[PDB]
């Protein structure tokens, strides 16, 4: 069980780690989160109190390094920096610790809400849509655009999620235009999961981290994106069976841990009531249903 | 965007531009069965394909033939539509092919925008116009080519006449539109002002009376009137 010490707290903050929040009065001994389950990503996530704008934060694992959080007051914010030194950051939090200075990771033990959101979500797989070599870890905030939405303006600052567009070349074959549209199993299978993705595991770790960014950070292509790739699916007629339970799963667990405040704008009526009704998929998804049915009817 | 009356000039410009109208391609006649169920049968269709600017018509005849053994023909019609209108513009040189095309349908907007995919350059567009195209089918020497049809064909015409030789685009457009409009509204009617007269006759190559001008004056009056009668019918007023 890993730590994210933290420097101090110099200006008051709602602090997130992972489905969790706490608020940090200004220059409250606050000195960070301990107990951060092993072997699963994680993030740790930001509003200040005089900013209800611009939600940010820091995609990690704690096995991959040290790391700890500073507040910059020239940028005006916290960030996730890596302890290199083992024994200074060791003797620090021991510190830390010792004082009662850190907030636990308040997990109960029945619980497996992260592990389910977060089941095909590798770190290697986010730093190659979050490009930011020099770190471990992975900034992403409330504005920062896609790649497909910069197509239609700073590419560093971008996230390079995999470009889906279903009237396009790549989704529909020369004299195949009616099949292919209709029925996207082409897409789906051999563009993208056999040629892009490479197995169905990568494809669902991005779309389970579209959905996470969307719901931490109201990141609008981050919403687009995991739309995009549920709609793949349900309008395509040929699935692995496997990857039709999983999906369910998938969109059942964060259908259930959505803000209920939120559903209106991170729920897009049209994908949901033509993938849970229309498409080919409307009867493959009986948990993500139910749930929707339940909690949401309204949009539906 | 979408056409409208605020940009209606647009179609008279020397930018080239086709409307595609679909209402024709897919046309059945409903009856009973032996066993006193429905059922379609198909009869011949048509796309209508014009150039408002030169009164040029393409008329791909849709033969029957196209649907057999095919489901969900109203959703085939609307992309064999577009596999059609895409043909017809890879076969046209560049310098002939549209910048624009315009569909009478929004449900054509998909479909043609896949088929289109290689010519990235060729807007696609609605219109908030209710076209009167559909009427094609009431101008009989189109009704009776594609009733005759024993095959898939493109004919070709003027659905202009010579008009342009004494008027703009602009007013042949109107011209059309009114003639199609009062086909649409009340058929027997319409044809009966443009056929009361069988010594006025239509040259082998037109599809239209050889009106004189001041008999034009005359017709486009009587089918005004027409229109107007039908609609204070259709809404009591
Ligand atoms: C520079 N800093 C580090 O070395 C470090 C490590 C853990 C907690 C806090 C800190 C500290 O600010």
């Amino acid at each position: 069980m890993n730590t994210v010490p933290f420097t101090s707290a110099p200006i008051e903050v709602t602090i997130g780690i992972d489905q969790y929040s706490f608020n940090v009065k200004e220059n409250q001994p606050f000195h960070g989160i301990k107990d951060i389950p092993i072997g699963h990503v994680h993030v740790i996530h930001f509003q200040h109190a005089d900013n209800s704008s611009m939600r940010y934060g820091y995609w990690f694992d704690c096995r991959m390094g040290n790391f700890y959080i500073q507040y910059d007051p020239k940028d005006g914010l916290y960030k996730m920096m890596e302890e290199r030194d083992g024994a200074k950051f060791e003797n620090i939090v021991h510190n830390f610790k010792e004082r009662q200075m850190m907030v636990s990771y308040p997990k109960i033990d029945e619980d497996d809400t992260w592990y389910n959101l977060t089941e095909f979500v590798q770190m290697d797989k986010i730093r190659k849509i979050v490009r930011k070599d020099e770190n471990q870890f992975s900034y992403v905030d409330s504005s920062m655009t896609t790649v497909q939405e910069n197509e239609l303006s700073d590419p560093a600052h971008s996230l390079n999620y995999t470009v889906i567009n279903f009237k396009s070349r790549e989704a529909i074959r020369p004299g195949h235009e009616m099949e292919d549209f209709l029925d996207k199993s082409y897409y789906l299978n051999t563009v993208m999961l056999q040629g892009i993705f490479k197995n169905s595991s990568n494809y669902f770790g991005e779309l389970q981290f579209a959905f996470l960014n969307a719901m931490f950070f109201g990141n609008y292509g981050s919403s687009l994106q995991w739309h995009a790739m549920i709609e793949l699916i349900c309008s395509s007629a040929t699935v692995p069976k496997h990857m039709l339970d999983k999906l369910d799963e998938i969109l059942y667990y964060q259908i259930k841990t959505l803000p209920e405040q939120y559903s209106d704008i991170l729920l897009n009526e049209r994908v949901w009531n033509i993938c849970l009704y229309s498409s080919f998929q409307k009867n493959s998804l009986h948990n993500t249903e139910k749930i929707m049915e339940n909690k949401y009817p309204e949009l539906l | 965007g979408a056409m409208n009356s605020s940009n209606y000039a647009e179609l008279f410009n020397n930018d080239i531009k086709l409307f595609v109208d679909d209402t024709n391609v897919y046309r059945v006649t409903v009856h009973k069965t032996f066993e006193g169920n429905v059922a379609t049968k198909a009869i011949n269709g048509c796309i209508f394909t014009l150039n408002p600017k030169t009164g040029h018509l393409f008329l791909k005849i849709i033969h029957t033939s196209v649907w057999a053994g095919q489901k969900r023909l109203s959703q085939l019609a609307k992309w064999k539509t577009a596999e059609e209108v895409s043909a017809l513009v890879r076969s046209l040189p560049k310098e002939e092919q549209p910048k624009q095309i315009i569909v009478t349908r929004k449900a054509m907007l998909d479909p043609l925008e896949v088929h289109m995919l290689d010519f990235p350059n060729i807007a696609i567009r609605p219109t908030e116009l209710r076209l009167p195209f559909s009427a094609a089918m009431s101008i009989d020497k189109l009704s009776d080519v594609v009733m005759k049809a024993t095959e898939p064909q493109m004919v070709l015409f003027n659905i202009y006449d010579d008009w342009l030789d004494r008027i703009s685009s602009y007013t042949a457009f109107s011209r059309l539109t009114l003639l199609l409009r009062a086909l649409k509204t009340n058929e027997e009617s319409a044809k009966m002002i443009l056929l009361s007269d069988p010594t006025i006759t239509i040259k082998s190559y037109h599809l239209w009376p050889s009106f004189t001008d001041e008999q034009w004056i005359t017709i486009e009056s009587q089918m005004r009137d027409l229109i107007l009668t039908e609609y204070g019918r259709k809404y009591n007023v």
